Formats: structure tokens, sequence, C-alpha cells
């Protein structure tokens, strides 16, 4: 019935359904970030091993 | 790394066309000595000095 406050309701809508996307990517992407940056470390240290053969 | 590889390779390579020749002056060495001075057109004056 009103505009006004069904848009203060839609807003905030968005804003839940944004920080709830949000938010789970974002707890997956600190998750991902830990794991792939410890993967990463030890790729570089098989990129370091490549280097001492040669 | 890669550029490593690189430098490897050039090495490896410069290494192999330097070893080629060893074998190449041996041989012919060994057929130059075989053929042009042991015919027997060789002088006999140079009988002393190659034996």
């Amino acid at each position: 019935d009103d505009q006004f406050r069904k848009l203060l309701y839609k807003l905030d809508l968005r804003l839940f359904q944004t920080i709830s996307d949000q938010m789970t990517r974002d707890l997956k992407d600190i998750l991902d970030i830990n794991v792939s940056n410890n993967e990463l470390c030890y790729q570089l240290k098989q990129v370091l091993a490549r280097k001492e053969d040669l | 790394n890669e550029r490593l590889e690189a430098i490897l390779s050039r090495e490896q390579n410069l290494l192999e066309e330097t070893r080629k020749l060893c074998m190449n002056l041996k041989t012919n060495n060994k057929k130059r000595l075989t053929e042009k001075l042991i015919q027997k057109d060789l002088h006999p004056v140079l009988n002393k000095a190659m034996e």
C-alpha cells in the first residue's frame, strides 16, 4: 500500500539478499584464499626446486 | 627458471658441435696418413723420417 515504505523495505531486502550472497561467497573466499595460499606456496616450493636443479 | 632452461640448451648445443670436431680430425688424420704418404710415390729420402 505504501511505495515509500515498500521502498525502504525493498532496499532493505536487496541489502539483505546482497549481504546473504556476499557473505556466503566472502566466507567461501576466506576459506578458498587460505587453502589456495598454502597451495600456491607449495607450488612455489616446486618452482624453487626446479631453479636449483638448473 | 625458463630463462635458465634456455641457457642450458645453448651450452648443450655448443658443447655438442665442439665435440664432433675431435672425431672428424681423428678420422681425417688416419685416412690422410694411410693414403697420401704410404702409397708407392714416396720419395725414398723421407723413408728415414717416416720410419
